[PDB]
C-alpha cells in the first residue's frame, strides 16, 4: 500500500476517538438534564405551574 | 528567462471540437442540458408566469377602492349640496389653537 | 393574505419597539444619574471593609 | 511634610532623570536603577515607622527581596551584551533597527 | 423574508458540494428559482409596508430592487461561464460562494428594519466585491483598484456609523418605522449640519458623485465581468435605498445643504457625459455613463419631491438592467479580442448580426427611447426639477443630448463601418452570451407594459 | 438502474426546495410570536363569529 | 507517542544509546570510485544500516511508496541534461544541485532518526558536507554563473548549523586518469560526454576543502583504491579510531532534545532550502508553479495528509 | 453599566437567585448559531490538517458542535441573567427615585404649534 | 480585586496590612488608629462614590 | 496601446503643479460650480421671494 | 532550554500575571509584575540568537523603569492615604505617574519604541506571548483604578497609539513590525474606552486576543517572518494563507467580521458620553491599519507570488505540529457578530 | 484635467501622500537607545507641569 | 491569463523597510 512507513494517522487510535464519543453523549444528557431541572426550577420559583 | 513560465496559452473557442456546442462548457452532453436548462428556466414561467403574475397580482396600492369610494362620497357631496371635497382635512373644531 | 395580517402585525412591531425605544432613553438617564449621585444598586465602587478593624484593648489607652 | 520626604523625593527624581540620559553605559545604567531602589526604600521606611504602621514594616524588606533579583537580571544580561559585542556602552546593539 | 433567505444560504452547501461540472447548472436554475419566489415580493398594500418579522420589513421600495439583485445572480452565473473555464473546481466554487454571499448581504440590507443593521450588510457588501474585483481582475492596476473602490466607501461610512449610534443615544431607537413616525424637526444649530453631514456623504460617495466618484471608473473598467454588473447594477443604487430613508428624518436642513452638492451634480452629469464621449476604452463609457445617470437620480433624492422619488426609483431599476447590459456587452467584444479600446473592433455589424441589435435597444435603453422607464424616471426627474427651478432644464436637458451623442458613438465605433482584415478569431456568437442579453432585455420592455410596479411606496 | 448515482447526482438539488419550506416554516412561526393586537385594531375591530375562533394564523 | 517535548519530560533520552555504537559513517568517494562497495561493506560487518547515496528522487522514497515521481513534479530537472549539455539558459545544472541539496538533508535526517530513537549507527554515499564540492566543480568547468554559487552558501550555511557533522567518514582515492576510463569503460552514454577536467575538479575539490575542513569534525581515513578494495581494514581501522575530537562528546541531551526536536520536523529542516531569492533556475512562473502544484495533486496520495487519502485505501477515514 | 453591586459573590458563573428566570430554549436561534460556529471550526481543523473537509472524521467535528452548544447554553443563561438584573435595577430604582422621573401629561397633536417646513 | 478569589476561597492573602487598624503583632496600635477607624467605619458599603 | 496608455497611465506620471495647470485647473474647478450655485440660488430667491405673499401662477398645480 | 524548566518559567508568568489579577494590596500588584518580568526575559532570548540578547535587554529597561515609577507611585499614595488597597488614588501626582508607570507596560504613547524591534528579534513563539498575555495585567490595574482617571490624559495616551501605531504599520515589511505597530493601534482602541465603561476594552481585549493569537499561530504554521518569505505560501498552504484573508480583513475591523465587535460597540458606548469628535478620529484612523492589512493580504494570496522551485519537496511534506484552537480561534476571530450582546456576561 | 488630474489629486493623492511622507519620520527610528529613553523622559516631564495632566 | 506579480514586482517591497528614503537609504 503507498505509505510505506506507518502513516501518524495510518488507522485511528480507538482509545482517542472512543473518549471522543464517550465525552459527547456526556456533553449532551448533562445539557438535556441540566435543561429539564432549570423548568421545573422555574415554574415553583415564580409559582407558575 | 529569470522567471520560468509557460507562454500564454491561446484562449480556445467553444465551436472548434464542438460545433454544434451552445458555448456553456466543454462536455457537450451538459452542454445542451444546460442550454435546456437555462433556456427554459429563464423565459419560461419566471418570465412568462412571473409577468401573469404581476399583471393579475391582487389590488395594489388599493385603486380600485379607491375609484369605488371616491365615486360614493362624490355622489354624497354632489347630493347634500356640498362641494366635492373640502380645504381641511382635520376638522377645523378639534384643532385647538394656540392664543 | 389580506390587510390585517399587515395592519396588526404593524400594530406588534410598532407597539414593541416603541417600548424598547423608551427604555433605551430611560436607561442612558438613568445610568447617567446613577454614575453621578452613587445611591444606586450598581456602579458602587468597593472600599474597605469594616471587618477588618480591631477592636481588642491596644498597648497605649488612647488611640 | 518636612524637608527630609524633599530630599529623597527629589533624589529620586534624578534617579529617574539619570536612567532615561543614558550616556555612554548599560553599567552605569544599571547603577541609576538600583539608585531609584534607595529612595524608595528609604522614603517607604520613612513612611511606615512614623506612622507606627508595625504589621507594614515587611514592605521595605519585600522592597528589597525583589530589588536586587531584578539587579541580578540587569547584570546577567550586561554579561552577555558584553561578552558577544566587547563592550557596555548602549550603542551597538542598534541590529534591531530592521 | 426568510422565505428567500433560507433558500440563499442553502444555496452555499449545495454549491459547494456539487459535481465538478454541475456547479454552473445548479447554481444557474435555482438562483432562478429564488427569482421566481422574490417576485411575490411585488405585492404591496396602500401605504404598509410588509412587516413580515421585527428585523425585517419592505415595501414598493425594497422589494423592486429586491427582485433585481435576485434576477441578476444568474446573469453573472451565465456571464462568468466564459472566463471562468480555466480554473480548478475548488476555486471556482469560491467564485460562486462569493456571488451568493454578495445576493444573500444585498437581501438583507434591503430588508433590513432599523439603520444599523441596514449599516452592517450595506457595508458588507463590500468584502465579497473586494475579493471579487481583486482576487479574479486582469491586470497590474486591479490591486489599485481595491483599495481605490474600499478606502473610497469607508471613508464615508464611518462618519455615518458615528451618527448613527448617536441617533439611538438621542431619539432612543434607529428603527425606519419608529423614525419615521416620530420624526421631528431638525434645528439648524452648527452641530446639526455635520449631524446631516455625516448622513449623507457615506451614501453618496458609492452613488457615485462627481468628485467623489474616481474608484468608480477605476473599479468597474477593472472588476471582473461578474463584479462589474453587480457592481453597476445593485451596488451603486445602495446609496439610494438609504437615502430615501435617511431623509425620512433629516429635514429641514435639506433646503439649504442640499446646494453645494446639487449644482456639484448638476454641473456633474454634463461634465461626465462630456467624457463618456471622449473615452478610449470601451468599459470606461459605460463606467463613465453610469455616474452619468446615477447623476440625476441624486436630484431626485434630494430635492424631495414625491415626482422625484418615482423618478428616482425609476430610473434606478432601469440603470441597473441597462449598465449591466453593456457590461455585459462590453465583456463579449473584449473576450474575443483581448482589449476594450474602442476604435479597436469598429465595424462588426457585418459579422456580428445579433450583436448589432443587443447593441441597438441597450444604447436606445441609454438614449432612453420612449416609453421605456428610463425615460419614465429621467422624465419624472425633469419635472420636479423644473418645479423647483425654471432654469433647470437646460442643463440636464443638454446632459441627455450629449448622452445621445456618445450613446450611437460606440455603435458608430463598434458596429458600423468595415471589419479589420487582420482580426480572424470573431467566431460564431455563442448562444450563452447571446441568451444573456435576451435575459436583460425582455424584461425591461415586459416593465414597460405595467411600470406601475417600479415607482416605489409614493406611488 | 444504478440506484447510487441518481440520488448522488440529484441530492443536493433538493436543498433549495427543502430551504423554501424551511424558509416558509420559521417566517410563519412568527406570527404566532407576533400575535398581541389581534382583531383589537378598531379600523378592523371585527366580532368573533361562533364558528371560528381566531382572525387569522 | 513521537518524540516531543513530553518525552524528554517522562524522562526519554537518547544518550543513553548514543555510544560507539551509533557511528553515523559515509564513503565520501569520488564519482565511480567503489565508495558505494565500500560503503555497504562496512554496513554488513560493523553492524550499521545502509543509506543509499540520495539521488533527485529518494525524497521520492522519503514520501509514499518510493516510486521515482515525474520530472517536473520531483525536482524539475534531470541528470541527463547535466552530463549531456551542461550549459544552458535554463539552469538544469544548479537546478539538480540545489535539488540534490535536499535530498541529503533527508538522508542525513533520517540516517539521525535512526541512531537517536534506536541508536543504531548508518551507512550513507557521500553526505551533506560533500555536495559543495560537485558545486565547487560545477562553477570552475563553467556549468552556472556564481550567483547561484553564492546563494548556495548562504543556503547552506542556514541549513546546517543546527546539523551535527557525522561521526567518521571514508574517503576512498582512485586516480583521475583511472576514473575517465572507469566512466568510459561502464558504457554509459552520458558519462562519456563528462570533461575529464570535471573529474579532477571533484578530486581538487575533496583534497581542498572537504577533507581539511573535515579533520577537525571527523577522522581522516584516505584509503587508495588499492586500499579500496580490502574490504577488512577500511573497517578495523574504523574500530581501532577513537571516536574523540569532534563536537559528539559535548553534546548533551539538551542538544540532543533540539536536534531530534528539529530533525523530527522537515518542515523547518529545509524552510531555508527555499529563500525568497529569485533566480533563473529557481523561479518557477506564478501560472506555471500554480499549475505545477495542482499537477502535484492529482497524483494518488498526495491529495490530503497521509493516512487519510481514500483514493489509495485508507479505509475508515470517516472516524479517522 | 455591575461588579460592584451588593450580594454579588465573585466567581460565580449563574447565581442560585438566577434560577427564577426562564432557562434558554432548545431551539433558540442564539444557541443554534453557536452550534453553527462548532460545525464551522469542525471543517477548519480539516482544512489546515489536509483531511476531507466536510467528509473528514465526524469524531473531531461532533466534537466541536457538541461543545460548542454547551459553553453555548450556560452562556446564554448568564446572558439573560445579567439583562434581568439591569431590568431589575432599572424599575426598583425608578420606583425608589420618582421625582426625577416625572409622568409625563398629554398635551395632544391637536393643541401643538407645531409647524409646517414648505417642500418646495 | 480583578477576580476576587480571597473573597470566594474564603481565605486571607494580603486582607491584613492594607490598613493600619487591622490586628497589628501584639496589638501595637499605629499613630492614626482611631482617625482611620472612624473612616472606615464611616464608608462602609456606602460605595466609593457616595464615600468621597 | 501607446495612445491608450499615454492618454490614461502616463498623465500623473508626467503631471506638474506649474501654476498653469493650476490655474485652468480653478477657472475650471470651483468656478462653475460657483457659477451654477449663483445662479440657481439667484433663481431660487427670486422665485421663492414672491410664495409667501401669493404672487405666482400655482393655482393649477397640486402635484409635485 | 530544557523543556521542564520553559514549562515552570512559563508557569510562573502565568501566576505573575494572576497574582496582579487577585490581589487587593498595592505591594502584592507589584510584586506580580515584578515576577512577571523575571521569568519572561528567559522566554524571550530562548533560541539565544544575538538579536535576542537585546531585544530582552530593551524589554527589560523598559519595564524595570516602568516597574520601578509604579512603585514610586505607589509610595506617593500610601504617604497620602496610608492605604494599599486598589480602590483609587488620593494624590493627583500618584495617579499621574502610573497611568505613564502602566503606559509603558502596555506600550501605547511615545513609550512605546520598545514595542516594534522587541518584536522583531525575538522568536514568533514569545511574541505571540509578549502581545497578548504581557497585556492583561496592565489593563486589569487599569480596569481597577478606572474611577480615579484622568480623563484627559488617559484618551491623549489612547489617541497618540492609535495614530502611531496605524502610520507606523505602513511603512513595515518584517511581519513581526507591522503585528506591533497594529497591536500598538489596538492599545489605543482598548484605553480609549476605559474611564467610560470597563467592560468594553474587556470584550475588545478578548476579541484582539484572538486576533493576535490566531493571526499569529497561523504565522508560525506558515514559517514566514517577512512579507516576501509569507507570499510562498500560497504554492504550498492555499488555505493558511486564503484564512488569513478573513483575519486579516477581521483585525482591521471590517465588518461582518468579528473583529468590527469592539470597534462597532466602543463607539456606540463613548457617545453615550457626549465624545463625538474623537471616536469619528479613531474611525478615521483605523484606515491606515487596514492599508498595510489589505497589502499583506495582496501579498499572501489575493494575488500569487513568484514561486520557488526548491518547493516539490516542500508539499510532499506535511506539518507535525499540531496547534490546537486554530480551528476553534479563526471562528471567534472572523463570526461572532450575532452575538455581541453576550458582552453583558463580562458586565 | 479636471477628473484626471485634479480630482485624484485633491483628496487621494494627497492624503495617501501625507500618510506617505510622515510614515516614514515615525518608522525610521535608529533604534539608540539612549535617543528611545530622553524621549521617554520628556514625555514624562511634560506630562505634568507644562501640560499640568495632574491638575 | 490575467495578470500576476512578476519578479520586479515581488522587490518593490522587498527591502528592509517597503517605503525606502534617503534616511532608509543606507
Ligand atoms: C483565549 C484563551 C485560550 C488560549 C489558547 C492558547 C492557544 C495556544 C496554541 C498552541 C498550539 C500549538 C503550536 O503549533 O504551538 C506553538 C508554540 C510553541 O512553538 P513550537 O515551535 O511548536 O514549540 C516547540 C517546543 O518548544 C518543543 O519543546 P522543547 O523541547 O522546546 O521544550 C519546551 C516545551 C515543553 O512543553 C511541554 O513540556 C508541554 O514547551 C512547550 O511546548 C510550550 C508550552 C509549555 C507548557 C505550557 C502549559 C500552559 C498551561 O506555542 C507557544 O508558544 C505557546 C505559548 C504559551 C501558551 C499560550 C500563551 C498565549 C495565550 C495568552 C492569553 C490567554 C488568554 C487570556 C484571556
Ligand atoms: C460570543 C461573542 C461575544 C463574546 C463576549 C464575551 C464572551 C466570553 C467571556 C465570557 C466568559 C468569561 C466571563 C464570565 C465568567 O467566566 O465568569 C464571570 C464572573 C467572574 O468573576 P468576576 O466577574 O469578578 O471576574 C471578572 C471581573 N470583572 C467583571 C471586573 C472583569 O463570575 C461571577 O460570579 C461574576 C460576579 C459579578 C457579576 C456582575
Ligand atoms: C469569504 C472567504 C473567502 C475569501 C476569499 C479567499 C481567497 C479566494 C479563494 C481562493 C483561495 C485559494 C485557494 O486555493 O482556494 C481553495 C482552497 C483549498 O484548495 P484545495 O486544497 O485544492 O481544496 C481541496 C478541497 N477538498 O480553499 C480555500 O481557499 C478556502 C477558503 C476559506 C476562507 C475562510 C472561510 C471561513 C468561514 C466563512
Ligand atoms: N548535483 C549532484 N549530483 C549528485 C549528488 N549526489 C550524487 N550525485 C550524482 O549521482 C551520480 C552517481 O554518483 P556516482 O558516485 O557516480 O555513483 P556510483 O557509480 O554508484 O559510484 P561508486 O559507488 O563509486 O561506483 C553522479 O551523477 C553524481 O554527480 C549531489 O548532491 N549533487
Amino acid at each position: 500500500k503507498f505509505y510505506i512507513r506507518e502513516p501518524p494517522h495510518g488507522s485511528p487510535d480507538w482509545l482517542k476517538v472512543g473518549l471522543t464519543l464517550g465525552t459527547s453523549v456526556f456533553l449532551w444528557i448533562y445539557l438535556i438534564k441540566q435543561h429539564k431541572e432549570d423548568v421545573l426550577e422555574y415554574k415553583r420559583r415564580n409559582g407558575l405551574e | 528567462i529569470r522567471l520560468q513560465e509557460d507562454p500564454d496559452p491561446e484562449d480556445e473557442n467553444l465551436y472548434e471540437k464542438n460545433p454544434d456546442s451552445h458555448g456553456y462548457d466543454k462536455d457537450p452532453i451538459v452542454d445542451l442540458w444546460n442550454m435546456r436548462v437555462v433556456f427554459f428556466f429563464g423565459f419560461s414561467i419566471v418570465l412568462v408566469l412571473g409577468s401573469t403574475f404581476v399583471a393579475y397580482l391582487p389590488d395594489y396600492r388599493m385603486q380600485e377602492w379607491a375609484r369605488r369610494e371616491a365615486e360614493r362620497l362624490v355622489k354624497y357631496r354632489e347630493a347634500n349640496g356640498l362641494p366635492l371635497m373640502e380645504s381641511n382635512c382635520f376638522d377645523p373644531n378639534k384643532i385647538q389653537l394656540p392664543e | 393574505d389580506g390587510p390585517e395580517k399587515n395592519y396588526e402585525k404593524t400594530m406588534a412591531i410598532l407597539q414593541i419597539e416603541a417600548e424598547k425605544a423608551e427604555l433605551r432613553l430611560k436607561e442612558l438617564e438613568v445610568r447617567r444619574l446613577m454614575r453621578a449621585r452613587g445611591d444606586g444598586p450598581w456602579y458602587q465602587y468597593p472600599t474597605i471593609d469594616k471587618a477588618l478593624i480591631d477592636h481588642s484593648p491596644k498597648t497605649t489607652p488612647d488611640n | 511634610m518636612p524637608l527630609v520626604y524633599m530630599n529623597i523625593i527629589m533624589a529620586f527624581a534624578i534617579a529617574l532623570a539619570g536612567l532615561l540620559m543614558y550616556r555612554s553605559h548599560l553599567m552605569s545604567s544599571l547603577l541609576c536603577l538600583e539608585g531609584m531602589m534607595l529612595s524608595l526604600f528609604i522614603m517607604s521606611t520613612l513612611i511606615i515607622l512614623n506612622t507606627h504602621f508595625t504589621l507594614a514594616n515587611m514592605m521595605p524588606i519585600i522592597l528589597l527581596v525583589f530589588a536586587a533579583c531584578e539587579a541580578a537580571l540587569g547584570l546577567s544580561l550586561l554579561v552577555m551584551v558584553s561578552n558577544t559585542y566587547g563592550t557596555d556602552y548602549v550603542q551597538n546593539l542598534n541590529l534591531l533597527q530592521c | 423574508m426568510l422565505k428567500i433567505i433560507i433558500p440563499t444560504t442553502m444555496l452555499l452547501p449545495m454549491t459547494w458540494m456539487s459535481k465538478h461540472n454541475m456547479i454552473w447548472i445548479n447554481a444557474t436554475v435555482h438562483s432562478l428559482l429564488i427569482s421566481l419566489i422574490s417576485l411575490s415580493l411585488l405585492n404591496q398594500l396602500g401605504e404598509n409596508s410588509l412587516n413580515f418579522s421585527l428585523t425585517f420589513f419592505s415595501d414598493s421600495l425594497s422589494a423592486p430592487l429586491l427582485v433585481l439583485t435576485t434576477w441578476l445572480l444568474p446573469l453573472m452565473l451565465m456571464a462568468s461561464q466564459s472566463h471562468l473555464s480555466k480554473e480548478t473546481t475548488t476555486r471556482k466554487k469560491l467564485y460562486i460562494t462569493m456571488l451568493i454571499l454578495l445576493q444573500l448581504f444585498l437581501i438583507m440590507t434591503f430588508t433590513a428594519t432599523e439603520l444599523i443593521l441596514f449599516y452592517i450588510l450595506f457595508e458588507a457588501t463590500l468584502v465579497p466585491t473586494l475579493i471579487i474585483i481583486t482576487r479574479w481582475g486582469n491586470q497590474t492596476e486591479r490591486l489599485n483598484a481595491g483599495l481605490y473602490f474600499l478606502f473610497y466607501t469607508l471613508a464615508g461610512s464611518l462618519p455615518l456609523l458615528v451618527a448613527l449610534v448617536y441617533i439611538q443615544n438621542t431619539t432612543g431607537s434607529l428603527n425606519f418605522l419608529i423614525i419615521h413616525y416620530w420624526s421631528h424637526p431638525l434645528s439648524n444649530s452648527w452641530s446639526n449640519i455635520f449631524m446631516w453631514l455625516a448622513c449623507i456623504m457615506a451614501f453618496m460617495v458609492k452613488m457615485p458623485l462627481y468628485g467623489l466618484h474616481l474608484w468608480l471608473p477605476k473599479a468597474h473598467v477593472e472588476a471582473p465581468i461578474a463584479g462589474s454588473m453587480v457592481l453597476a447594477a445593485v451596488l451603486l443604487k445602495l446609496g439610494g435605498y438609504g437615502m430615501m430613508r435617511i431623509t425620512t428624518i433629516l429635514n429641514p436642513l435639506t433646503n439649504y445643504m442640499a446646494y453645494p452638492f446639487l449644482m456639484l451634480s448638476m454641473w456633474g452629469m454634463i461634465m461626465t457625459s462630456s467624457i463618456c464621449l471622449r473615452q478610449t476604452d470601451l468599459k470606461s463609457l459605460i463606467a463613465y455613463s453610469s455616474v452619468s445617470h446615477m447623476a440625476l437620480v441624486i436630484v431626485a433624492i434630494m430635492i424631495q419631491t414625491p415626482w422625484s422619488f418615482m423618478g428616482a426609483t425609476a430610473l434606478m431599476i432601469a440603470h441597473g438592467l441597462t449598465s449591466s447590459m453593456l457590461f455585459c456587452l462590453a465583456n463579449t467584444n473584449y473576450e474575443r479580442v483581448h482589449s476594450r479600446t474602442m476604435i479597436l473592433a469598429r465595424g462588426l455589424q457585418t459579422l456580428l448580426p445579433l450583436m448589432a441589435t443587443w447593441w441597438l435597444m441597450a444604447s436606445l435603453t441609454n438614449l432612453a427611447l420612449p416609453p421605456s422607464i428610463n425615460l419614465i424616471g429621467e422624465l419624472f426627474i425633469i419635472t420636479a426639477s423644473f418645479s423647483w427651478s425654471n432654469i433647470t432644464i437646460i442643463l440636464m436637458g443638454m446632459n441627455m443630448m450629449i448622452t445621445a451623442l456618445y450613446s450611437l458613438y460606440m455603435l458608430i465605433t463598434t458596429q458600423r463601418g468595415k471589419y479589420t482584415h487582420h482580426i480572424n478569431n470573431i467566431k460564431a456568437s455563442f448562444t450563452r452570451e447571446n441568451a444573456l442579453m435576451a435575459l436583460h432585455i425582455l424584461p425591461l420592455l415586459l416593465l414597460t407594459l405595467n411600470p406601475k410596479m417600479i415607482l416605489g411606496p409614493l406611488y | 438502474m444504478n440506484v447510487l448515482q441518481i440520488v448522488r447526482d440529484h441530492w443536493v438539488h433538493i436543498l433549495v426546495p427543502v430551504g423554501f419550506v424551511f424558509g416558509c416554516y420559521l417566517d410563519r412561526r412568527s406570527d404566532e410570536k407576533l400575535t398581541a393586537f389581534r382583531n383589537k385594531s378598531l379600523l378592523f375591530k371585527r366580532e368573533l363569529r361562533p364558528n371560528e375562533e381566531v382572525t387569522w394564523k | 507517542l513521537q518524540y516531543g517535548p513530553l518525552a524528554f519530560v517522562l524522562g526519554e533520552r537518547t544518550t543513553r544509546k548514543l555510544t560507539e555504537t551509533s557511528k553515523v559513517i559515509t564513503v565520501d568517494g569520488n564519482i565511480c570510485s567503489g565508495k558505494g562497495r565500500l560503503a555497504r561493506e562496512i554496513a554488513e560487518k560493523l553492524g550499521l544500516r545502509h543509506f543509499p547515496e540520495a539521488g533527485i528522487h529518494y525524497a521520492d522514497s522519503t514520501t509514499g511508496d518510493g516510486k521515482p515521481l515525474d520530472v517536473q513534479l520531483s525536482g524539475n530537472c534531470s541528470l541527463e541534461k547535466f552530463y549531456d549539455d551542461p550549459k544552458s539558459n535554463d539552469g538544469n545544472s544548479y537546478r539538480l544541485q540545489s535539488w540534490l541539496y535536499a535530498s541529503r538533508l533527508l538522508q542525513y535526517a533520517d540516517a539521525l532518526e535512526h541512531l537517536l530513537s534506536t541508536g543504531q549507527g548508518v551507512v550513507l554515499e557521500r553526505s551533506i558536507y560533500s555536495d559543495f564540492v560537485f558545486l565547487e566543480a560545477m562553477y570552475r568547468q563553467g556549468f552556472i554563473r556564481k550567483q547561484c554559487v553564492e546563494h548556495y552558501n548562504e543556503v547552506k550555511k542556514v541549513t546546517a548549523c543546527e546539523y551535527l557533522p557525522p561521526h567518521v567518514v571514508v574517503y576512498v582515492d582512485v586516480p583521475v586518469p583511472e576514473i575517465q576510463s572507469r566512466i568510459q569503460k561502464k558504457g554509459n552514454p552520458h558519462e562519456m560526454k563528462i570533461t575529464a577536467a570535471y573529474l579532477q575538479d571533484i578530486e581538487n575539490a575533496y583534497k581542498k576543502t572537504f577533507l581539511p575542513e573535515m579533520s577537525e569534525k571527523c577522522e581522516v581515513l584516505q584509503y587508495s583504491a588499492r586500499e579500496a578494495e580490502d574490504a577488512e581494514k577500511v573497517v578495523e581501522d574504523i574500530e581501532y579510531l577513537k571516536c574523540d575530537k569532534g563536537p559528539w562528546p559535548d553534546q548533551d541531551d539538551r542538544t540532543f532534545h533540539r536536534l531530534r526536536m528539529l530533525v523530527q520536523n522537515k518542515l523547518e529542516v529545509l524552510n531555508y532550502t527555499t529563500i525568497p531569492v529569485y533566480l533563473p533556475e529557481i523561479t518557477i512562473g506564478a501560472h506555471q508553479s500554480d499549475r505545477v502544484f495542482q499537477k502535484f495533486t492529482e497524483l494518488p496520495g498526495r491529495k490530503y495528509s497521509p493516512g487519510y487519502n481514500e483514493d489509495v485505501g485508507d479505509k475508515w477515514i470517516w472516524l479517522k | 453599566m455591575m461588579s460592584g453591586r451588593p450580594g454579588r459573590v465573585p466567581l460565580q458563573f449563574l447565581p442560585n437567585e438566577a434560577r427564577s428566570l426562564p432557562p434558554p430554549k432548545l431551539t433558540d436561534p442564539r444557541l443554534v448559531y453557536m452550534g453553527f460556529l462548532g460545525y464551522c471550526s469542525g471543517l477548519i481543523d480539516n482544512a489546515i490538517r489536509r483531511r476531507p473537509v466536510v467528509s473528514a472524521g465526524l469524531h473531531r467535528q461532533l466534537l466541536y458542535v457538541t461543545s460548542f452548544v454547551f459553553f453555548g447554553y450556560y452562556l446564554l443563561k448568564r446572558q439573560d441573567y445579567m439583562y434581568a438584573l439591569r431590568d431589575h435595577d432599572m424599575f426598583a430604582y425608578v420606583k425608589s427615585h420618582p421625582e426625577d422621573f416625572p409622568e409625563k401629561d398629554k398635551k395632544t397633536y391637536g393643541e401643538i404649534l407645531e409647524e409646517f417646513h414648505p417642500v418646495r | 480585586p480583578f477576580f476576587d478569589v480571597q473573597k470566594r476561597l474564603g481565605l486571607d492573602l494580603d486582607r491584613w496590612m492594607t490598613i493600619q487598624s487591622a490586628e497589628q503583632p501584639h496589638k501595637i496600635p499605629g499613630r492614626c488608629h482611631a482617625f482611620e477607624k472612624e473612616w472606615i467605619e464611616c464608608a462602609h458599603g456606602i460605595g466609593g462614590i457616595r464615600a468621597e | 496601446i501607446r495612445w491608450t496608455y499615454a492618454r490614461s497611465a502616463n498623465i500623473y506620471p508626467n503631471f506638474r503643479p506649474t501654476p498653469k495647470t493650476s490655474l485652468l485647473g480653478a477657472l475650471f474647478g470651483i468656478g462653475p460650480l460657483f457659477f451654477w450655485y449663483y445662479v440657481f440660488k439667484t433663481d431660487r430667491d427670486k422665485k421663492e421671494k414672491l410664495i409667501q405673499e401669493g404672487k405666482l401662477d400655482q393655482t393649477f398645480n397640486i402635484s409635485y | 532550554m530544557n523543556p521542564i524548566i520553559y514549562t515552570t518559567l512559563i508557569m510562573t508568568v502565568m501566576s505573575g500575571t494572576m497574582l496582579v489579577m487577585i490581589s487587593s494590596h498595592w505591594l502584592l500588584i507589584w510584586i506580580g509584575f515584578e515576577m512577571n518580568l523575571l521569568a519572561m526575559i528567559p522566554v524571550l532570548m530562548k533560541n539565544f540568537n544575538p538579536r535576542a540578547t537585546e531585544a530582552a535587554t530593551k524589554y527589560f529597561l523598559t519595564q524595570a523603569t516602568a516597574s520601578m515609577m509604579l512603585m514610586m507611585a505607589i509610595i506617593i499614595n500610601l504617604l497620602y492615604s496610608g492605604q494599599w488597597t486598589i480602590t483609587k488614588m488620593f494624590n493627583p501626582v500618584a495617579m499621574t505617574m502610573m497611568t505613564m508607570a502602566l503606559a509603558m507596560k502596555l506600550g501605547l504613547s511615545p513609550f512605546h519604541f520598545w514595542v516594534p524591534e522587541v518584536t522583531q528579534g525575538i522568536s514568533l513563539q514569545a511574541g505571540l506571548l509578549l502581545l497578548t498575555w504581557q497585556k492583561l495585567a496592565p489593563l486589569s490595574v487599569l480596569c481597577q483604578i478606572s474611577q480615579s482617571i484622568n480623563p484627559n490624559l488617559m484618551l491623549t495616551m489612547a489617541m497618540l497609539s492609535i495614530l502611531i501605531g496605524g502610520w507606523g504599520g505602513l511603512n513595515q515589511t518584517q511581519l513581526r513590525k507591522i503585528m506591533a505597530y497594529s497591536s500598538i493601534a489596538h492599545m489605543g482602541w482598548m484605553t480609549a474606552v476605559l474611564p467610560y465603561n470597563t467592560t468594553m476594552t474587556i470584550l475588545n481585549l478578548l476579541i484582539y486576543i484572538t486576533m493576535t493569537l490566531a493571526m499569529f499561530m497561523l504565522l508560525i504554521h506558515s514559517s514566514a517572518t517577512t512579507t516576501l518569505s509569507l507570499s510562498h505560501t500560497w504554492n504550498k498552504m492555499p488555505v493558511i494563507t486564503s484564512l488569513m484573508m478573513v483575519t486579516l480583513l477581521s483585525m482591521g475591523g471590517l465588518p461582518p467580521l468579528s473583529g468590527f465587535m469592539p470597534k462597532w460597540m466602543i463607539i456606540q458606548e463613548m457617545t453615550k458620553n457626549e465624545s463625538i469628535i474623537m471616536p469619528t478620529l479613531m474611525a478615521m484612523t483605523a484606515l491606515l491599519n487596514l492599508y498595510f492589512y489589505m497589502r499583506l493580504a495582496y501579498s499572501s494570496s489575493l494575488t500569487m507570488f513568484p514561486s520557488t522551485n526548491n518547493m516539490k519537496m516542500k508539499w510532499q511534506f506535511e506539518h507535525t505540529k499540531q496547534m490546537k484552537l486554530l480551528p476553534t480561534m479563526i471562528v471567534l476571530s472572523t463570526l461572532v457578530l450575532p452575538m455581541t450582546p453576550a458582552l453583558s456576561s463580562l458586565n | 484635467l479636471l477628473d484626471l488630474i485634479w480630482l485624484e489629486t485633491i483628496l487621494p493623492k494627497t492624503t495617501s501622500f501625507i500618510q506617505m511622507k510622515m510614515s516614514i519620520m515615525v518608522s525610521n527610528q535608529k533604534g539608540l537607545i539612549k535617543l528611545y529613553f530622553l524621549s521617554f523622559l520628556i514625555t514624562i516631564m511634560i506630562s505634568m507641569t507644562l501640560f499640568n495632566y495632574h491638575e | 491569463r490575467q495578470w500576476q506579480p512578476d519578479v520586479e514586482w515581488a522587490e518593490q517591497f522587498g527591502g528592509a523597510v517597503m517605503y525606502p528614503t534617503k534616511e532608509t537609504a543606507h
